[PDB]
């Protein structure tokens, strides 16, 4: 009812998800975490939740990303590319089991998204779109790619989860793909293609 | 090779008996001190809320101990009983109650059944509380089944307490509604200002959005009589379909303004191969012909009603057998054009004779059945209770019989006897005798005096006084010899009329209205039905009067014109 | 038909004068349907006009009226230093202007749907008055052969058939 209690209840809620980022969700009473978001909501509080958990969340990125980009970036790339991923997966999972109400009610009112597709959303544009990290990615994939197509062995684990994850930040299926991913592999094909032809067909017969 | 029933419907009262006598508890429940212990895999399978709380596996989930808070003891025992045998107890006492406790548990089966049943529980009492209590949950479907509601009876429902209790924005778009039913603007004026000094310490700074709302220079129908009633005869009607059908949405007549007073004619023949019940209204005003749709889906032999509130009902009927006798029972939609379902009867019935008195619905006679049993079957309804019970029965069984309604009195009339129904002492007085046995008759009711007029028909026109308890010859309607006059009783404009059709030897129907002298004990020509509308609708066609919304019904000229 | 000696050769062109003359009737009574019901168009839209034109001159009443309010109950509402008082006729005023504004484009929008259905019911009232003499002229062969092939060796029966397809 009064603003203060709201305030504290979001404060609580802020604190709740802020250690849950941190992996430690585990001896923490987080059923009354439940009831408190449904006061909230009901007392058509919705927006300021949503718009609220999208800035923290949102932060926490920043903070985890430029962190990697200063250092991951280097030390086994796709290894905690991957790590970060089915982590913030499965935070985001468990905030969704949290927040699923908000989800029922108030994401069909204002034509918003969920917060899965929020959580997808952010972590496509502000971690994987970003730049210095755009370039870094393709240009290990092309490498590791041209390698595997030269003898080179690569674990196709790492390949398969990063083409796996592309794919599903399209969340419409493989939108995104085509323009990061999809875009520089066909000309980088293409290329190599024509080298491989040209040194074929100038030393070799026909069978 | 798929899912088996035979073994679901055993496997889920094997559940219910291991619950009942607390086997595999892995969880208690405490509400307000109330324990309720139960399985985690079953509240899950029931409540997605569980699910979440479940599937999380955190301190919560570990512990065989959760603390749910703002939820009802009673309400919660009974998601249990759905989630463990799949019936729901939805009362009238406990539904609002329960519909708070699903939706803060989130449970898909329960909500759909709650919503849909207070959709139907919608009443003239608490339209007003369930649109607020749609508005708090966010129920887009009962918010928008409530605001329909409160439209229509804008001018009964806005004396209630629910009503001044609102919130701003559930009032911004009911005043902004052209929906309003009010004859006045005047009512929805006061109507605003007993909001506003309510609570006048909060709502001080809203008085300029209630200004905003009510039209003041729309000027609908004070204009009219301004300038003066120059028109072709009562066209006054075709300035409504017009005025309203052009206008910025601010100045516009509201919907209670646009009302029209049409001869409500119910399996009528049809024009063209199709139903061959057709329901289909006249304006005498407008001299247009109105379509009226039948979600009855091919009821006949149906009964119809119009309460002095302007309700419109019919009830009993038969389908056709896939002809069975059903109880079926639709109230009709001023504004939609539909045909909601209500309550229906305890005993099918093939046209009753339904009357209105001090706001109880009454079902009379109507295909007698259980003839050693009882074949005087009469049962009365419930506006707001939802509910039929039965009462007095006839004295004895007769057959195409009419009821009518004088001073809160119910008046069955027979072959030659007539029986007067008090429902203050619930007995049967047995009145005047009739002086000529009529039957196939049609009855009705002006002022202090009942007409029954018809019947074997004739012209013959018999007028009872109730102050006097005497029957008497007046008149007779003035017909064409050898003619096949089939004439309905209607009153119209405070008087008495006669919705004559006559059918003559080689000539095609003819349609027309007379209106009777009170004092000079004569019929005048009151007005001739174009016979450019109105084709033909047969004999057995039931007839009432009652206001429609010529706004909004249904627009079919077809009537192919200047034919020969 | 040509005096042709078959006789059925002869009665097959009366069955094609049959053809001809039914999709006359048909077209000529739905264009009788399209005059009554753009008869009583003009005259739905003719009854809104005139309710629109006298809508107006009482709006201007209401203008003028406030005119006459300027002078009769204007002296305790305007020298007082008060404003929301006034809202009564002044913030009545502006948004009666704006009407009159909105109402003027709706009465120009009656009179353009006036015009377009004018235009296209005189577009087919050109071609009722084409059609018509062309309808009784074959109509008059009709009865005049009538006189003639009729009367060799067809049947009533084989009449209504032929204007029965």
């Amino acid at each position: 009812m009064d603003e203060k209690y709201v305030n504290s209840i979001w404060d609580l809620l802020k604190n709740a998800i802020q250690e849950i980022q941190r992996k430690n969700n585990s001896g923490l009473s987080f059923e009354e975490l439940y009831r408190n978001a449904y006061t909230m909501v009901l007392h058509k509080h919705g927006e300021k939740l949503y718009t609220g958990l999208r800035e923290v969340v949102t932060e926490h990125l920043i903070n985890k990303v430029r962190e990697d980009v200063l250092n991951s970036l280097n030390n086994n790339f796709l290894q905690t590319l991957n790590q970060a991923w089915n982590d913030h997966q499965t935070a985001m999972v468990m905030i969704r089991d949290i927040l699923m109400y908000m989800d029922r009610v108030y994401v069909q009112q204002n034509n918003v998204e969920n917060v899965y597709n929020l959580g997808l959303i952010i972590f496509r544009d502000q971690v994987v779109r970003y730049g210095c990290i755009r370039d870094h990615l393709r240009q290990t994939l092309l490498d590791m790619i041209a390698r595997e197509r030269k003898g080179e062995v690569v674990d196709r684990g790492a390949i398969r989860n990063a083409c796996q994850m592309l794919m599903i930040l399209g969340l419409e299926g493989r939108s995104v793909y085509e323009e990061d991913f999809e875009a520089p592999f066909l000309e980088m094909s293409a290329e190599f293609f024509q080298m491989e032809s040209q040194k074929f067909l100038a030393e070799n017969s026909a069978s | 090779r798929q899912i088996n029933t035979e073994y679901a419907v055993s496997l889920l009262e094997q559940l219910k008996l291991f619950y009942e006598q607390q086997l595999f508890t892995d969880i208690v429940l405490i509400v307000e001190g109330t324990e309720f212990p139960c399985h985690k895999m079953v509240l899950a399978t029931c409540s997605s809320y569980f699910r979440a709380m479940f599937m999380s596996g955190l301190s919560e989930s570990k512990q065989t101990h959760v603390h749910l808070r703002n939820v009802d003891a009673a309400t919660l025992q009974i998601i249990i009983t759905y989630a463990y045998t799949g019936n729901l107890a939805m009362n009238d006492s406990t539904v609002e109650q329960l519909y708070e406790t699903a939706c803060f548990l989130q449970v898909e089966d329960v909500l759909q059944r709650c919503r849909e049943y207070l959709i139907k529980k919608i009443n003239a009492e608490n339209c007003v509380r369930l649109l607020s209590f749609a508005d708090l949950f966010s129920c887009e479907e009962l918010k928008q089944s409530a605001k329909r509601m409160v439209e229509h009876k804008f001018t009964a429902v806005y004396h209630q307490d629910a009503f001044m209790q609102l919130s701003h924005d559930l009032l911004i778009d009911i005043l902004s509604s052209d929906n309003l039913n009010v004859e006045k603007e005047e009512t929805v004026r006061e109507a605003a200002m007993l909001w506003l000094e309510y609570n006048t310490e909060s709502r001080s700074q809203y008085l300029s959005s209630v200004l905003s709302q009510i039209r003041i220079d729309a000027l609908s129908e004070v204009t009219q009589r301004a300038w003066f009633q120059g028109l072709p005869p009562n066209d006054k009607s075709v300035v409504v379909q017009g005025l309203y059908k052009d206008m910025p949405k601010f100045f516009k007549p509201r919907l209670g303004m646009t009302k029209e007073e049409m001869m409500i004619f119910i399996e009528a023949s049809s024009e063209n191969p199709c139903s061959l019940y057709s329901s289909v209204c006249y304006s005498p005003q407008a001299e247009k012909v109105y379509k009226l749709c039948s979600p009855p889906a091919d009821l006949h032999k149906v009964g119809t009603v119009v309460t002095p509130d302007n309700d419109i009902y019919i009830a009993g009927g038969q389908v056709p057998l896939k002809f069975r006798t059903v109880n079926c029972f639709y109230w009709f939609d001023a504004q939609q054009n539909t045909w909601f379902p209500k309550t229906p009867m305890l005993f099918v019935r093939i046209k009753p004779s339904l009357v209105c008195c001090e706001g109880y619905i009454y079902a009379i006679g109507g295909d007698s059945v259980g003839g050693e049993l009882n074949r005087r079957t009469v049962e009365r309804y419930d506006t707001e209770k939802d509910e039929w019970t039965m009462v007095s029965p006839l004295p004895c069984a007769w057959q195409w019989s009419a009821a009518v309604v004088v001073h809160d009195c119910i008046y069955v009339m027979t072959l030659n006897l007539m029986y007067c129904y008090f429902p203050r002492s619930d007995s049967w007085v047995e009145m005047a005798m009739r002086q000529t046995s009529r039957s196939f008759a049609s009855a009705a009711a002006f002022g202090d005096k009942i007409f029954y007029i018809g019947g074997l028909s004739s012209v013959t026109v018999e007028i009872y006084d109730v102050n006097k308890n005497e029957w008497k010859m007046a008149a007779n309607i003035p017909a064409k010899r050898y003619s096949d006059p089939c004439v309905r009783a209607v009153v119209i404009s405070n008087s008495l009329c006669v919705f004559m059709r006559e059918t003559h030897l080689n000539e095609r129907a003819k349609y027309v209205t007379y209106q009777y002298d009170l004092e000079l004990d004569r019929w005048s020509l009151r007005q001739h039905i174009s016979e450019r509308v109105l084709w033909d609708l047969g004999r057995d066609f039931r007839c009432t009067v009652g206001k429609l919304y010529p706004s909004c019904l249904e627009e079919s000229p077809w009537k192919p014109p200047t034919y020969l | 038909v040509v005096k042709e000696d078959n006789i059925e050769a002869v009665g097959k062109k009366l069955h094609e004068y049959n053809t001809q003359f039914q999709e006359k009737s048909r077209e000529y009574d739905r264009l009788y349907e399209e005059y009554t019901r753009t008869s009583q168009e003009i005259q739905m839209k003719r009854t809104a006009i005139e309710a629109f034109n006298e809508t107006i001159k009482i709006f201007e009443e209401q203008c003028q009226t406030q005119e006459r309010y300027s002078k009769e109950y204007i002296e305790k509402f305007k020298r007082e230093g008060n404003e929301k008082e006034i809202q009564r006729i002044m913030h009545n005023y502006d948004k009666l202007k704006s009407r009159i504004s909105e109402i003027i484009d709706s009465r120009r929008r009656l009179e353009e749907d006036l015009k377009k259905q004018a235009a296209e019911y005189r577009e087919i009232d050109k071609r009722m008055n084409s059609i018509k003499p062309d309808l009784i002229q074959l109509r008059k062969t009709r009865d005049q052969y009538l006189m003639w092939l009729t009367q060799k060796g067809v049947r009533q029966k084989k009449l209504n058939e032929w204007l029965g397809n």
